[PDB]
């Protein structure tokens, strides 16, 4: 689901590229957040894993 | 640092040579990692560089 893959719900379909520039996400720190960042990828399935990495780092 | 082999049929030996510094020098510029952090808070703007991510105004 972390992928958004099911688009019929409604929810998963409120995402528009305008919707964009957040998904960033501490972009540029909340003003006050520093940048320690952990993406902890312990519960994604494996099968996606080397694509999440892939998409984490290309971005 | 420096120093480099000139290797070919233009000399005898093959010899590592003390080349001098160039002046002035080219504007070999290569970003320094920690300088730029502990100087307060950097805040670049966003619109104008996800509008160039688009192809906009590159």
């Amino acid at each position: 689901e972390f992928l958004l893959l099911n688009q019929d719900v409604e929810e998963n379909s409120k995402y528009r590229t305008e919707h964009f520039e957040d998904i960033l996400k501490q972009f540029m720190g909340y003003l006050d957040r520093s940048n320690v960042s952990i993406i902890d990828l312990s519960g994604i399935p494996f099968e996606v894993l080397s694509i999440t990495i892939s998409l984490i780092s290309r971005l | 640092a420096g120093e480099c082999l000139v290797v070919g049929d233009s000399t005898p030996i093959p010899s590592i040579v003390k080349l001098e510094l160039p002046n002035p020098e080219p504007r070999s510029q290569s970003i320094k990692f920690h300088k730029k952090w502990s100087e307060s808070w950097r805040t670049p703007s966003f619109e104008e560089v996800i509008m160039r991510w688009r192809k906009e105004n590159g």
